[PDB]
Formats: structure tokens, sequence, C-alpha cells
RNA sequence: GGUUAAGCGACUAAGCGUACACGGUGGAUGCCCUGGCAGUCAGAGGCGAUGAAGGACGUGCUAAUCUGCGAUAAGCGUCGG
RNA sequence: CCCGGCGAGGGGAGUGAAAAAGAACCUGAAACCGUGUACGUACAAGCAGUGGGAGCACGCUUAGGCGUGUGACUGCGUACC
RNA sequence: AGGACCGAACCGACUAAUGUUGAAAAAUUAGCGGAUGACUUGUGGCUGGGGGUGAAAGGCCAAUCAAACCGGGAGAUAGCU
RNA sequence: GUAACGGGGCUAAACCAUGCACCGAAGCUGCGGCAGCGACGCUUAUGCGUUGUUGGGUAGGGGAGCGUUCUGUAAGCCUGCGAAGGUGUGCUGUGAGGCAUGCUGGAGGUAUCAGAAGUGCGAAUGCUGACAUAAGUAACGAUAAAGCGGGUGAAAAGCCCGCUCGCCGGAAGACCAAGGGUUCCUGUCCAACGUUAAUCGGGGCAGGGUGAGUCGACCCCUAAGGCGAGGCCGAAAGGCGU
């Protein structure tokens, strides 16, 4: 069972939302969801959401019982960036890349 | 005729790069540097195709000495009893019976002992 | 260095400090309740709870003076007037701080800062 | 004041291996509404101590 | 079998390196083009004060662009296909 | 239909030869960024490779090595125009 | 009356500090000189490149001036890298 | 920083004479494999029962070859039981390369011999697009300053209202002139922007809003100056001017 969820074209930068992911790597589905809700991160609630409708899924589309589940794969990916123009000192010119993040959250009974 | 060179220039980029296939770092990533590791690989290896004889050479003079120095003689005066006999047998399987057999080391050293004295 | 030195600086000045403490207390006092930030209940409990123990006596003078603090007619008002006799029988420990988590704006420690009242 | 080459990506996750955080592991359960919350915290509905404390 | 001593000695990976499988940014290679470049065969080589080229503003049931048109305004009349 | 914030996106259903053909849409590689697997690494110094090289993890006929990954240690070894 | 005196707006930048991938491609704080006259300013024009203007420094002529910018000779030439 | 045997260290492991042994190179020898040069016994557009020798190489000169676009071969052949590209593997040739296939792909490619190159990239402080580095670091753009309460909202310090604290007030207030062109108001949303969030905005969509005989422009006259019927001058252009 995949029941895979994944948020594309994330916000959150990849490298500041490994670092929540790998709090909640190979972990309860219970304790996965209270960490991530008292996770001072936005990306906590970023990846709580993410999890919310794997969870969601896995109870509609697959099996129920989501008591024996765990979050079997986890992994943070860049997304597609946007290039933005911000004025600098002497005229000079440099280009803000607006990164954006996929998310995917794999969660398996066994 | 324009003609496109990009099939060819991948084609040996990938040559390159599996010729450089489990370096460290870069150099099994970036073309531009993992050429110079295929040249310099090479010249390795055709320094160490003449090294190898060298130093398995050294090693098997090793082994005989240590053999010869247990038994009770000299490497050089062991090879000039064995040069007086006349015999033609050489490091590799001398030290091989050496490490293997040692009666027959033992019937080596003798022999070159009495042709010796 | 800083060695048994007190007294927050909260990045502002003498006068915006005073200020802000000023304000803060006298909405403290006047709705038996407030949220802010732990640090800032922590520093403002020392001006709090002073005021209280100045209401705790009756006097035109401690009036003129407990006016003078916190700048408000209406709550020296209530105080020496409800804050006195609901804690005549306390002596410290008027002021009560839970926290409740952190602030989404910027993550700030947050705690409620109340009286020991309001058992109605 | 800048970099003669570049650094290594090994040298990057090296660096950034002491930036991960560290889990609070220290989830309480109230004695009456048996509610998870942080240790030395009120509740979300507002329980602390099994009394409450906001009334709201 | 136990007490003591000496010697030897794996099992750890916060992270990192190699190879494999799976992912992502990315538009390179492959194929197609009503799109361009150069010629041959022929016409013509001008448009215009009975108001030229090029434009502004309007023109549909439709808020906007393209295209055609001008208050008769995505158009009207005669004769043919 | 469901999660989600009457969003975005995703997961189910259906269309479709194909949906890792979903409009950020033909074929979809590289630099770059992660996950899991096997190995090595926290007393060991330098173009990070080559020759030797024990051990470990995967399949084979035979029961020994052979095919691949890793590779402690060791002699040599100061990138390209 | 003063090409007067001290001193606001206004004009300019003499000193110090910060700012040199700055708030700004010469800026900000305090001091600083003029502030009724050779003063300044709003508007509209005139003087166009070996030429204009210049209380004259080789200064300014649209952030570029010991000869501006734009297009052409022009893919000037380079015994040089 | 010992630093004038390489170090350890050596009273012979220091120096002179002699001898016998060994290590010691890609040097020679033994074997196998490849290519050029001259000969003779023979094959005669080529093998050699052969023989001797050569094979380090920059600039440079000579010869022989591999790869791709297109054209004739070619309306022939492979190809939807799978072409080209992509991606790993096993063989094969002194080599540029060649062959077959695991998976993606989806409809083009092309044997042998010839003809032409816009015919082979690793650099030129090279050009175009993307991604790392520094680095999750500086910074988040005058040191006039926010707090509490209520409301909407999923989320409130910044969105709406009330009380406090502070700043300009010859302005940090109100009108205009020049300059912009709907940014002005309402409803509606957080796709993108605000150097963070935002329910908010000078942001996205829709709608509304600009009323003049007395305001200004328009219009009469005109200064500096422009154009200029005729006229003067100048190769033309054109310059002056009534």
């Amino acid at each position: 069972m995949e029941t895979i969820a994944k948020h594309r074209h994330a916000r959150s930068s990849a490298q500041k939302v490994r670092l929540v992911a790998d709090l909640i790597r190979g972990k309860k589905v219970s304790q996965a969801l209270d960490i991530l809700t008292y996770t001072n991160k936005k990306a906590a609630v970023l990846v709580k959401k993410v999890l919310e409708s794997a969870i969601a899924n896995a109870e509609h589309n697959d099996g129920a019982d989501i008591d024996d589940l765990k979050v079997t794969k986890i992994f943070v990916d860049e997304g597609p960036s946007m290039k933005r123009i911000m004025p600098r000192a002497k005229g000079r010119a440099d280009r803000i890349l607006k990164r954006t993040s996929h998310i995917t959250v794999v969660v398996s009974d066994r | 005729a324009r003609v496109k060179r990009g099939v060819i220039a991948r084609a040996r980029h990938k040559k390159i790069l599996k010729q450089a296939k489990g370096y460290y770092g870069a150099r099994s990533r970036v073309y531009r540097v993992a050429f110079q590791a295929v040249i310099k690989a090479g010249q390795y290896a055709y320094r160490d195709r003449r090294q190898r004889k060298r130093q398995f050479r050294q090693l098997w003079i090793a082994r005989i000495n240590a053999a010869a120095r247990q038994n009770g003689i000299s490497y050089s005066k062991f090879i000039n009893g064995l040069k007086k006999a006349s015999v033609e047998i050489d490091r590799k399987i001398l030290a091989d019976i050496a490490v293997f057999d040692k009666v027959a080391f033992t019937a080596l050293v003798e022999k070159a002992k009495a042709a010796l004295a | 260095m800083r060695h048994r030195k007190s007294g927050r600086q909260l990045n502002r000045n003498s006068s915006h400090r005073q200020a802000m403490f000023r304000n803060m207390a006298g909405s403290l006092v006047r709705h038996e309740i407030i949220k802010t930030t732990l640090p800032k209940a922590k520093e403002l409990r020392r001006v709090v709870e002073p005021l209280i123990t100045l209401a705790k006596t009756d006097s035109v003078a401690n009036r003129r003076l407990a006016f003078a603090r916190t700048r408000d007619n209406e709550i020296v008002a209530k105080l020496f007037n409800e804050l006195g006799p609901r804690f005549a029988s306390r002596a410290g420990g008027y002021t009560r701080i839970l926290k409740c988590g952190f602030r989404a704006g910027d993550n700030a420690p947050m705690a409620y800062i109340e009286l020991v009242d309001r058992s109605e | 004041a800048v970099q003669q080459n570049k650094p290594t990506r090994s040298k990057r996750g090296m660096r950034r291996s002491h930036d991960a955080l560290t889990a609070v592991t220290s989830l309480s359960v109230d004695k009456t509404s048996g509610e998870k919350h942080l240790r030395h915290h009120i509740t979300a509905d507002g329980y602390y101590r099994g009394r409450k404390v906001i009334a709201k």
C-alpha cells in the first residue's frame, strides 16, 4: 500500500522543510501529527496539512484502521524557482530566487 | 549543410564519464574535470604496469631473505649457491615454496650450502 | 556583563519602556486579564504588583501617588474601591502567569497574565 | 573576504549536520481533560492543572 | 565453574564517500511545421489634390486584442462564378 | 467523492492506446538537490588516482573461484591549456 | 545709501563622522560662507561638435568630453594578446 | 623549529687497498602480439617455410583511417509483435568506433560504394538558458513607539472599532502649477507583488465616479524667439528677412 500524498509548488524552501521532515521521518502517524502540531515552524503546518491529506486518503480511498499506520517514506524536494529583480547599491542588479519545494508523504501500515 | 554535434558530444562525454566512474567528488560528475582523471589514471596504470614487476620482485626477495635467514643462511649466499649448482628457479616459485612447503626450502638451502662449500 | 543587575531592556529606550509598562499595567488592572509575551509579563509583574501593594492603603497622598503612577483617574478609582478589600487578606502574589504557547506572527513566547481572582 | 575555491557538498552537509532540530518529546496529558499540551503550558481549550484558567 | 591479571578484540554513524533503484528543477537530443534564405519561369515597376503611404478615433449581441471597414462604418447596390 | 482554508494541490472515480499524455501538458539527458539499500569512515595528513590487497553484501555452476559494489593497509604519485 | 553687519527660506559644499557589493552610480548629522544684490528661482526660447559656452578648470554640452551621442565607410588596421 | 649524513642511528653502520656474492631501469636477454624499411626462395593487384633492422618526441612534413547532415544508389530494406533519442550491460578492433539487448519512447531511419561540408570543443577575463558556491550568512531600506480590549477570519501585533503612549504641526497640515492617466469609492480573492504573514493595499476581476456664461484652458494683443507671400544670397540642400 502506497497511499501517496504531495503538495507541489509549496512556497517553503526545501532546505528549510527537510529539517521538519527529518523529525517525523519513520515515526508513527500520531507521534508525527503531534510533533508537527507543536513544532514552531511554518513548514510544520505546511507538512501537517499534507500528512492530514495522506491519512484522509488512507481512510477513504484505501483501508481503514489508521491506528496501525507509519510514515515510511517522506522526502522534500525543490520545485520551480521564480526570478525576481531586486535593485541594489551603485545601480547593481541582483536576482532573487523565490524557491518552491515539492513535499511527498507516503504512509503504509507495514 | 549544417551538422548538429550534440549526439556525438554526448556520446563522448558518456564514454569519459563511464571510464571515470567510481571517483570521489566532482571527478565522477563533471566531464571537464573527469577528463583529467582518466588521463592521469591511464598514466598511473602505464607506470604501474612496470612498477608491479619490480614491487613483486622486492616482495619475493624479502620473503626469500626471511626464509633463508630462518634456515640459517643469507639471501646472497643462498643465491650464489643456487647459481653454482646451476639452478634456474626464480624468485616467484622460490617464495611460493618457502611459504607453503618448508621441507622443500630446506632441501634447496642444504643443496645450496653443499654447492657453496 | 550584568552581574546581579535587574531590569529588561525589551529593545526600547527608557521613555518607551516606561510608557509601555504604564499602559500595559493600566490595561491589565482594567480588564483583570491580558495576553502578552512571557518576558513582557515577567517584567510587568514588578510594576503591576506594587500598584496593588500601594492601593492596599488609603489616604490623600496615597491616592495622589497612585494617580501619578498609571496616569489614569478611572484606574485609580477602581483601585482603593475594589482592588483593595478583595486582596486585603493576600500578602503578595497578586498576579498569575499562564503560558499559552507561541504567537503565530513571529513565534514569540506568549502567556496570559491575570490577577488571582475571577472565581465568580 | 571571499572564497578561493568552491567548497564541496560533503563539507556543506557536514556543516548543516548540526542545523537539525530536536523534537520536544515531552507531550503531557492533562489529568482531567486528557489532552496533550506542552509541559507547563495551558491546553488549547484553556485547561491547566485540571482547573480552568482562561474561562473562554 | 568462579575471583584477579595480561593480551587481543568486533558491534556505534551526528554526518560524509562510492555503486544501484526511485524521485524532483531543467528544456538539451530525436521528429513536424501553415516560418524564414536564395534562385528559375512571367506580370508589373508605381501610389496621389475626382485627397498616396503611414496612423488617431470609432465600427459586432459581446469587456479586450487581431483582421476588414468608415457615421451607409466585420460593411450597401448591379452583373456574373 | 474525500482531505484541505466555499483556496492551491493531492488522493479516489471516469474520459482517453497511453494522465510519471492534466493544460507548469511529444520524446525528456546533464550540472544540482533527497530517500532506501551494501560497504567504508570519528589516531589519521597532501591532485583524492593506480598495482597489490584482507573482510563484508548480492547470484552462479560447482562446492573453488567467478560477475558487481564497497574497500582498511601498503609502494609510487605536486590537475588541464 | 551700502556689490553693509548678525541671522530664517533659498543657494553652495570648507571640516569631521557614517556610508564604498551603501538609504543614494558623491548621500545623511552637526558645524560652515552669501542671504538687497556680480543674488536666486519658475516658465518660454537663442548660442550644436574642431563647434557652442566658459569670472578660464582643458571645465560643462542629458550619470560619458584634450574633441558627445546615434547610423554608415567598417568585419578600418593591429609586425600585438 | 634540530635543519651543513634524508632520519633513525652508527666507534665501524667513519676513510684507503683487494676479493668474492646480491639488490639495482621502460637497459639487455626469453616468450607472445602489432606496423614501416631493404633483400633474396617465391607469391607476382598478396601470403610469406623468411632474413636484418626500425617503432621517445614538440614545431613541422608525408601516408592511412573513425564519426555526423544531406544527394544518387533508394518507390530497395528495417520498422506500431516498436524506428530515432535517452539509459546500463556483454563482446569486438592498436583507434577514432562497431554489433546485440533490459526499460522509456512513439514513427521514422537506412546497408554497400560514391559526392559537398556550416563535418568532431576543454579553455579564447567567449555568447544564450539553467543550477550550485559562499548560505540558510548579510539584510529585511533614519533610533517618531507601540500596548490592551472587542470584531471578521482557518490562521491577527501590522485587517475594522474603542482607550491609552509617541511624532510633524512654516508640516510629516490643506489647496494647487508642472508631471503621471483611473492608482479615487464599493463588492469580491490571496493565483503573483508588499524585502515576513495578512482577512489588508496604491495587488487580481467587476461595477460606479470627473456636471461650469462667472474656475482654468479656448479666444483678442504681444515681449524674447520661431515660420515667412514677395525680395537678397547660396553648387543643390538651404541661410537671412519685409
